[PDB]
């Protein structure tokens, strides 16, 4: 059975290369071709180019000339794309997909892409790895219903945070947010959940939020 | 190079209901065209190829028409599994351009807002910012109007925010506002409010509180 599985999540300067691998198991990989489309945050898709592991060949649109390139090691069945000169908009996921190799009349334009690699999220920026700070989100008082209360993770580098509430037991209620980039070049986000008034005073929230680029984690007490 | 036009970008339908895509494309592309199917967080899944052809294990309730220049994705009866965005994509002429997506949506029944407003903590002040928050929590439809005021001072560039994706249960959208200024601004004003206007509220909603008089 058929998969793609590319490599871990990179981060770069502005100006450096990146080059993400693609293993391939369950079929010859030989006899199908591999793409590599980009999606960056919030975007649609864009084709980079696309190798024949049996030939070597490779073919890329006008747009990569010249920065990617793609090669393969048909011994342990892994396809490669190297991207250089990198910027800030070439911030995005990248993935790895098959499609059905030559070709007897065009047919691998006939098909499409049929399985794809788990994505690999690349970053360029010139920030560099810093955990959060969480800071609590409590109402101004015990108001005169139902209530609500958060965690803010502010100013970290990469993405991406995970954050539970009491150790994951708390699950109902729990909005997390999508991080917003800030100006300074990291990011920021909040986590709330939403709890009956009359629950406020007769047991603890905490937030559970985990950085893995920068190996923090921190439990965070919220009150009133 | 070849453009593909998606329409419309939002689509709007409930459960059992059937959904027409449009792919435009600039020149002519015969029959060569594909189409993706794309949920947050996953890659993209091939549905149909070469314009009218079902991909391996795709269901038939999805089936596409058209050649040339003009073609259609048909999904016949709606699934909840089918609520997702779809791309077209043409594969006659490099590079294969793939369209904007259409973003298909539940509808539901119109939910006002509940809004809840933070101060900054204590602790973040310390740094020498102050960080607000505004929370609105499950509403539809997604549009909204956030409007931040300090002192009545309407603030507008110095707040970003963000909206979860449709929610699990009840089809709803949540969304938070931050508002940052320098603790030097912040401690120098007295009232920090957020107004929300939303269809599902005939009067705009104001959520306020007082620095120092909490
Ligand atoms: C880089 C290349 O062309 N071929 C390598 C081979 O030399 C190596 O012994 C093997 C083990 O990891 O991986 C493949
Ligand atoms: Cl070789
Ligand atoms: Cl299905
Ligand atoms: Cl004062």
């Amino acid at each position: 059975q058929v998969q793609l599985v590319q490599s871990g999540a990179e981060m770069k300067k502005p100006g450096a290369s990146v080059k993400v691998s693609c293993k391939t198991s369950g079929y010859t990989f030989t006899n199908y071709k591999i793409n590599w489309v980009r999606q960056a945050p919030g975007q649609g898709l864009e084709w980079m180019g696309w190798m024949n592991p049996d030939t070597d060949s490779t073919g890329y649109p006008q747009k990569f000339q010249g920065r990617v390139t793609m090669t393969r090691n048909t011994s342990i069945s892994t396809a490669y794309m190297e991207l250089s000169s990198l910027r800030s908009e070439d911030t995005a996921v990248y993935y790895c997909a098959r499609s059905y190799g030559s070709g007897s009349y065009y047919r691998d334009y006939y098909y499409g892409m049929d399985v794809w690699g788990q994505g690999t999220t690349v970053t360029v920026s010139s920030a560099s790895t810093k955990g959060p700070s969480v800071f609590p989100l409590a109402p101004c008082s015990r108001s005169t219903s139902t209530a609500a209360l958060g965690c803010l993770v502010k100013d970290y580098f990469p993405e991406p945070v995970t954050v539970s509430w009491n150790s994951g037991a708390l699950t109902s209620g729990v909005h997390t947010f999508p991080a917003v980039l800030q100006s300074s070049g990291l990011y920021s986000l909040s986590s709330v959940v939403t709890v009956p008034s009359s629950s406020l005073g007769t047991k603890t929230y905490t937030c559970n939020v985990d950085h893995k680029p920068s190996n923090t984690k921190v439990d965070k007490r919220v009150e009133s | 190079e070849i453009v593909l036009t998606q329409s419309p970008a939002t689509l709007s339908l409930s459960p059992g209901e059937r959904a027409t895509l449009s792919c435009r494309a600039s020149q002519s592309v015969s029959s060569y065209l594909a189409w993706y199917q794309q949920k947050p967080g996953q890659a993209p899944r091939l549905l149909i190829y070469d314009a009218s052809n079902r991909a391996t294990g795709i269901p038939a309730r999805f089936s596409g028409s058209g050649s040339g220049t003009d073609f259609t994705l048909t999904i016949s009866s709606l699934e909840p599994e089918d609520f997702a965005v779809y791309y077209c994509q043409q594969r006659s002429n490099w590079p294969l351009t793939f369209g904007g997506g259409t973003k298909v949506e539940i509808k539901r029944t119109v939910a006002a807002p509940s809004v809840f407003i933070f101060p900054p903590s204590d602790e973040q002040l310390k740094s020498g910012t102050a960080s607000v928050v505004c929370l609105l929590n499950n509403f539809y439809p997604r549009e909204a109007k956030v409007q931040w005021k300090v002192d009545n001072a309407l603030q507008s560039g110095n707040s970003q925010e963000s909206v979860t994706e449709q929610d699990s249960k009840d089809s709803t959208y949540s969304l938070s506002s931050t508002l940052t200024l320098s603790k030097a601004d912040y401690e120098k004003h007295k009232v920090y409010a957020c107004e929300v206007t939303h269809q599902g509220l005939s009067s705009p909603v104001t959520k306020s509180f007082n620095r120092g008089e909490c």
